């Protein structure tokens, strides 16, 4: 039979005024004799009829999958409104329901440190720019770097880890050629999170 | 003779159509009893090959698991082959695509060039058709879902085949195999299909399955919608799947009866089938069928596993009875094969349908042989010589799309009742050298010209009637030109009178003029409505463009006639021949570039708007309209405004002068403010504001609308904010002092427009003073309106 | 009914001579009616009888039960198969779950020592960083210390797969700013298959 997933927003478009936050709802398992799969969107119990379904997706011989995405109001989300997903089917018994929203908890502010290479790493022809974040509550949080107002693009971050004071920390490590660091370009770490003045610092990093 | 000589009488009465229609299947090689694995090991020996009956007109080896150094291999050729031949059934190789593009088989052993390819091509003939013993090779093109197939590999595809076209089939070098390509793609997502229809002699349509709709075969006629352009029905060949074994989720068809466990012989019962309901599935058009086949025949007979079981797979499997193997007398395929051939529309054309033999012959060889495809056939019927006496019979080509009547010289009479039906919807009408006809009888076929009749080589002609059709026939029409050529070979037999040039009562059908005059239309201002659609987009044509811009205007082509004939039907109204313009919408952009839908406008004031006149789907006209002395058009002079300060996010402040309303600006609060730079100083006449919900991309609520704001210019009018630091200019602008307002706005209008005092001024902010609601307020887009 | 899980064993274990290296396999939601349950282990499909299982533990009315198999640190390092087998009274067919190591050419990793920020120095307590990266496979182990003796106040993250197929992550040690500025020097191990040794210390000191 049909299953249901809601996946909610990422968490740089819930905090940044540029994007849309879209909560997602997908059925999957969908039979090709009974294709008809109607959505029903919930906002503390109250119906929105805003939502916006994509056409079916077959996966395989003669199954589909269906999803439907709901914009949000960044404030809702952030304020920590429910919101439901109701899917119905001819090969379901009832409808499913499915429901998320915010981690709750009492917020707090990253701190943002960068960090520049290590001697040793000079050795080499890349070299690793850290930017530590630590003490963040919850873990919903985002980092990109940048440089001369351009994104830089060639990063990884570990995923949030739980600290021992029941906070979060990650670390988001920027490669870029020894030369460009060497040089004297200056790059930004930019974070995102709730418990930050309008969601957002910026810290640099350049060679001293 | 040989098994090739005999092979070579099955594949030519095959292929010319003379076993009715087809019956075919897909016998899995693994399911005969000659069959081994690699590890030399028999499968299963429950079946073989030799025993499929003499209903299979086709039978297709599709192989897998059969190891290929089998003694199966052997068997096939040796005595398979022999055996089938008896009866009437001949063999062909299925052989996946994957075995040209590259992917797999003896494609990696050649290089893709214009001479690898070839010698590939022969190759495949060889391994698996020559070598096999086989009489055709079908190809299996399928849709792929995940490891989709490169453009360069479908390409390379097709010129492999089209080589394999130049050895085997009705086109190839040798005339004794089918070449057949079955697929499971549609036209739109099928290249290969286009490319090699042509050489085809069947396209085997696999159609597992529902395929939508209540009688479930919205898919089958959709494609056939398309197929029916590169082949004929007479080619084409739709597939069910019997059960098979062990089968999960993805391979579970019900194309035959589940398990009943009171009738163990429900597995053999068609009725109430998809396998019976594509037996009688026919195409709409071009013509009946050429059968139907089946996937797995190994398997006739044995009932599909329960509905409840549909959803169960390779690790969660649930088995069932009917997953045991078992014998079959391959009862289901006879009873398809019978039932089609029982089939009355597949009855021979008679002289109970065309008497006359000359015509009868050449229409059953342009349409097809069968009674059911007269009524299908929607192509072109060229007749032709001099052996035609009557055409008697013609009438029941339905969907005829055009009729050539070429030379036919002892046909004397065309009546109406002769044509099809098609003729009184526009069916193409062409006749050349019609020189022993004397009666052109054409009326009541609602022609709407009388293009294709070849009046010159008409010259035997004594009468016509081309009476009660939809002709213009006015003074500077082609079809009155053409009229005046049929009179006058009738003038050259005997004198012209109503008794034998019958042309009135027409009831030429109306058009919407393709160009309207009207480029600059003037009103005065006489504080009264006019209509824009009725005063400037008006007016019907003909088919030949003969303009009736009122009903006056009718009248008058109403009087029109033919040596004082009047041709025109007295009976036809006005109300039938005008368009009625039902859904046109006048869209219209004023100096204040304003933007309204109607066709009324109240001349109240002097005024100059932008017309653009839609029908619905498309705009067909545009024009300028000046109420009494007129205005000048404004433009935006904030389109593109530099962006100088802002109390929210600067790039997103860079979307209220982009001219779109498909991205919004708002602040985590109620109020916010945006300072901007219009480059130079020009005349402010108006501002607009685009609110929250005019947003293009997001459907926005009203209550997230900007309720109260203020328009502002800077005070010092010449002050360089150019040469100001940035830390000095940021301060300066946020600081209330420095700033008159000019606008107000009290009201989360949708789109709010006010009067500006002829303000002339650089720079400008707009504050956001309140919201509609709790919700940050959000707007889209900001102009400030005024002459250069 | 029943679920299984199957993990591998720690990778400092399977690394270092002192320690001996464990898969264990989880059967958990074991109902009180039918409880028996049999375990069968497999390395490289060939059945092995040197497991212990320990006994049920209520976790109401449902049972967990949890069997230990030892492993030979070469077996696990050559990326042997561990099959196990569970079967039950209220399974329809028995379980079978396996893990190996993940095969591919192995890559040492690169460790380096980071001090903590210019900003971070205005806080009680700092942060002393060791990044390692570009190794494979991501079974690796880092611990800290100073002056011989473990430091015990960290965190490191799970390892993260770099752009280059290669993995690599950070471990994060929060010393008091006094221990820091005092001038004593910390070490940062790490312990890894493509290490001479499976091991490998950085230092850490006031600069
Ligand atoms: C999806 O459905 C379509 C049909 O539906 C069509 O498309 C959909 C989307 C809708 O639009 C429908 O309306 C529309 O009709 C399938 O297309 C036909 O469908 C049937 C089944 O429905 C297929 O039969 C299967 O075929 C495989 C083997 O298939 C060969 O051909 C395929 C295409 O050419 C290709 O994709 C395969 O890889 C394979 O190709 C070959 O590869 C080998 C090397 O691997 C090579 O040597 C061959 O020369 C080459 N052959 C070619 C190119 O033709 C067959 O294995 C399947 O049977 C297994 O499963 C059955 C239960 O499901 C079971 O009863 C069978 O006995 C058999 O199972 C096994 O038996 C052996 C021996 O005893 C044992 O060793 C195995 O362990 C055991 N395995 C398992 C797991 O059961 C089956 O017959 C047709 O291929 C296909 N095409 C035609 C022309 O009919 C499409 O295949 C479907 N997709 C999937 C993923 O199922
Ligand atoms: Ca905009």
């Amino acid at each position: 039979g049909p299953s249901v997933f809601l996946f909610p927003p990422k968490p740089k478009d819930t905090l940044m005024i540029s994007r849309t936050p879209e909560v997602t709802c997908v059925v999957v398992d969908v039979s090709h004799e009974d294709p008809e799969v109607k959505f029903n969107w919930y906002v503390d119990g109250v119906e929105v009829h805003n939502a916006k379904t994509k056409p079916r997706e077959e996966q395989y011989n003669s199954t589909y999958r269906v999803v439907s995405v709901l914009t949000v109001l960044h404030q809702d989300w952030l304020n920590g409104k429910e919101y439901k997903c109701k899917v119905s089917n001819k090969a379901l018994p009832a409808p499913i329901e499915k429901t998320i929203s915010k981690a709750k908890g009492q917020p707090r502010e990253p701190q943002v440190y960068t960090l520049p290479p290590s001697r040793e790493e000079m050795t080499k022809n890349q070299v690793s720019l850290t930017c530590l974040v630590k003490g963040f509550y919850p873990s919903d949080i985002a980092v990109e770097w940048a440089s001369n107002g351009q994104p830089e693009n060639n990063y990884k971050t570990t995923p949030p880890v739980l600290d021992s004071d029941g906070s979060f920390f990650l670390y988001s490590k920027l490669t870029v050629d020894k030369s460009r660091w060497q040089q004297g370009n200056v790059f930004s770490c930019s974070v995102m999170h709730e418990a930050l003045h309008n969601h957002y610092t910026q810290k640099s990093l350049s060679l001293s | 003779k040989t098994d090739q000589q005999v092979g070579a009488k099955l594949v030519q009465e095959i292929r010319e159509g003379k076993r009715g229609p087809l019956y075919a299947g897909y016998f899995r090689t693994w399911h005969d009893r000659a069959s081994t694995g690699i590890d030399g090991k028999q499968q299963h020996p429950e079946n073989t090959m030799a025993e499929v009956p003499k209903e299979v007109d086709i039978l297709f080896v599709f192989h897998d698991h059969t190891a290929s150094d089998s003694p199966f291999w052997s068997e096939l050729k040796d005595s398979y082959v022999h055996k089938l031949h008896q009866q009437g059934t001949a063999l062909v190789q299925t052989i996946g695509v994957n075995e040209l593009n590259g992917r797999t088989g003896l494609s990696k052993d050649y290089p893709d060039t214009p001479e690898g390819n070839k010698a590939l091509a022969a190759a495949i003939v060889k391994a698996f058709v020559t070598d096999r013993g086989v009489d055709g090779l079908d190809i299996a093109i399928l849709h792929e879902f995940t490891n989709k197939r490169t453009p360069e590999e479908d390409a390379r595809a097709l010129n492999v085949f089209k080589e394999i076209a130049q050895l085997i089939g009705k086109n190839g070098s040798d005339k004794s195999k089918l070449l057949i390509m079955d697929t499971t793609l549609s036209v739109e997502n099928n290249p290969i299909f286009k490319g090699i229809a042509e050489d085809l002699d069947y396209l085997l349509r696999q159609y597992y399955g529902s395929q939508g709709g209540e009688a479930e075969v919205d898919t089958i006629n959709s494609d056939w919608n398309q197929y029916q352009n590169y082949i004929d029905a007479s080619q084409f060949m739709i597939g069910f799947s019997f059960f098979e074994e062990s089968a999960s989720k993805g391979n579970l068809w019900f194309d035959v009866n589940e398990y009943d466990p009171n009738n163990p012989e429900k597995g053999k019962d068609i009725e109430g089938t998809r396998a019976k309901k594509y037996a009688e599935w026919q195409p709409s058009t071009g013509g009946l069928k050429a059968g139907i086949f089946s996937y797995a025949i190994d398997r006739d007979g044995v009932a599909h596993v329960p509905s409840t079981y549909k959803n169960r797979t390779s690790t969660n499997l649930q088995r069932h009875e009917v997953d045991n193997i078992s014998h079959t007398d391959y009862t289901v395929s006879r009873k398809l094969k019978t039932l089609m051939t029982e089939d009355k529309r597949y009855d021979v054309i008679d002289q109970k349908d065309i008497p006359d033999p000359a015509l009868r012959e050449q229409i059953i060889q342009q349409v097809g042989q069968y009674k059911g495809d007269l009524e299908r056939y929607n192509k072109t019927l060229v007749l032709t010589g001099d052996k035609i006496q009557n055409l008697k019979g013609l009438e029941k080509l339905s969907k005829l799309q055009k009729l050539e009547l070429r030379q036919l010289s002892n046909v004397k009479e065309i009546t109406p009742e002769l044509l099809p039906e098609s003729m009184k919807k526009d069916a193409e009408l062409v006749m050349v050298g019609m020189t022993g006809l004397e009666k052109l009888n054409l009326s009541g076929l609602n022609r709407q010209t009388l293009d294709g009749i070849d009046v010159n080589s008409i010259t035997h002609l004594t009468s016509f009637d081309i009476s009660h059709n939809s002709l213009d026939l006015s003074e500077k029409s082609e079809d009155r030109k053409l009229l005046m050529t049929l009179m006058e070979q009738v003038s050259n037999h005997q004198k012209i009178t109503v008794k034998n040039t019958a042309f009135e009562n027409q009831k030429p059908k109306g058009y919407y003029p393709q160009t309207y005059d009207t480029k600059e239309g003037h009103y005065d201002v006489d504080n009264a409505e006019h209509d824009i659609l009725t005063d400037f987009v008006f007016g019907t044509v003909t088919k030949r463009n003969t303009f009736i811009g009122d009903e006056e205007a009718f009248a008058i082509y109403k009087e029109g006639a033919v040596d004082g004939r009047q041709y025109v039907s007295k009976d036809y109204t006005y109300e039938a021949f005008r368009k009625d313009y039902k859904g046109y919408k006048v869209h219209l952009t004023a100096s204040n570039l304003g933007e309204t839908v109607t066709s009324k406008v109240t001349a109240t004031t002097d005024e100059t708007y932008l017309v653009d006149v839609s029908d619905g789907e498309k705009v067909v006209h545009h024009m300028k309209l000046n109420i009494g002395s007129g205005a000048i058009m404004m433009e935006n002079l904030a389109k593109g405004a530099k962006v100088i300060g802002t109390s929210g996010d600067f790039e997103q402040a860079k979307k209220i002068f982009d001219g779109e309303k498909s991205d919004r600006f708002f602040t985590w609060g109620q109020t916010n403010w945006i300072a901007f730079d219009l480059g130079e100083i020009n005349l402010a006449k108006e501002w607009r504001l685009f609110n929250a919900e005019t947003n293009t991309e997001i459907k926005t609520d009203s209550s997230l609308n900007v309720a109260k704001g203020r328009l502002q210019i800077l005070k010092d009018t010449t002050i360089d904010l150019e040469k100001m630091d940035i830390k000095n200019r940021k301060e300066y602008l946020s600081n209330d002092e420095n700033w008159t307002d000019v606008a107000q706005m009290d009201d989360a209008k949708a789109i709010f427009n006010s009067k500006l005092s002829n303000v002339l001024s650089r720079y400008w902010r707009f504050c956001v003073d309140g919201g509609a609601s709790s919700y940050y307020p959000q707007y889209t887009e900001l102009q400030i309106l005024g002459q250069r």
